[PDB]
């Protein structure tokens, strides 16, 4: 049988907080880069 | 100096060019050389669906004037209106309220609310747009206000696309010490 | 600046309510910058 599966897109998220004496940034990306080629690169980075 | 006292509630249908004003006057006064006219008049423009309330008491310096303006811009293809409110002590608008509605039933839907106070540097802005389309609906949020060195801004935008779904939200609330100090008087007339 | 404030206080003759000297930063910023983005492109994976 033939089935069509929608791709698992790439998820992009980042919240960056900026306050006096403390600037904070968050950035993570998820989701398969290529659903039909099986490429995952999900990465995060938390900085204060 | 006075021959009598009369209190009267006289209605009059007044003409304003095109418009007709259902004017009701309430006046309390002395009659004679001495006039004690304390008048509370209220006027409605039934042709411009506008209400106005007026009061005069010079003994206490009362010359208050309040106007509620409703202007009809509504049509079958566009439901639109423009609301104005003038808070006039001594017939000087020290508080004003305005609204602009422009809703195109096809795609565009605009809502805009404004608050302004000249003497107190108090301004609030609430503006909303919703651009409809059968494929997708586009949303925009605008709400901001400024008063006494404080800036408030709220920016949230969402949009759908077949290729991707995008959402953002930026929150802004900043205060400047010197600017707030200048805007808010830290000095009093007779205090020094 | 509090020294000048005290000098004014010597005669008990101030000009303002309180001390307008500001220790805190002249600019006080508090912000949040968050975003969600996802690539649901219509491409799909065909499976047997």
């Amino acid at each position: 049988y033939q089935l069509q599966v929608p791709l698992l897109g790439v998820l992009d998220l980042s919240t960056n907080v900026y306050s006096n004496l403390y600037n904070w940034s968050a950035s993570y990306s998820g989701g398969n880069t290529s659903t039909d080629h099986f490429s995952l690169r999900a990465r995060y980075h938390m900085k204060a | 100096e006075i021959e009598q006292y009369s209190v009267s509630a006289t209605y009059e249908l007044q003409r304003e060019d095109r418009a007709l004003v259902d004017t009701l006057k309430f006046v309390t006064q002395a009659e004679g050389a001495k006039q004690t006219e304390a008048t509370m008049t209220f006027k409605y423009n039934r042709q411009s669906m506008t209400l106005s309330s007026e009061v005069q008491i010079p003994d206490f310096d009362v010359d208050l004037g309040t106007i509620l303006r409703v202007n009809d811009e509504s049509t079958e293809g566009k439901t639109s209106y423009r609301l104005t409110l003038d808070i006039q002590n001594k017939k000087i608008t020290e508080v004003a309220l305005m609204g602009h509605l422009s809703c195109d039933t096809k795609e565009e839907r605009k809502i805009k609310g404004v608050i302004s106070i000249p003497r107190l540097q108090a301004e609030a802005r609430s503006e909303i747009l919703a651009h409809w389309s059968p494929a997708k609906l586009l949303l925009q949020m605008d709400s901001s206000a400024t008063a006494y060195g404080s800036t408030v801004s709220k920016r949230v935008a969402w949009h759908y696309d077949e290729e991707k779904i995008e959402f953002e939200w930026n929150t802004g609330t900043n205060v400047d010490t010197k600017k707030m100090t200048s805007n808010f008087p830290v000095d009093l007339s007779d205090y020094p | 600046t509090l020294q000048d404030h005290l000098n004014s206080l010597k005669e008990f003759n101030l000009q303002n309510m309180g001390l307008p000297d500001f220790h805190i930063p002249e600019n006080l910023f508090l912000k949040s910058d968050g975003r969600v983005k996802y690539t649901l492109n219509k491409n799909s994976l065909k499976i047997e």
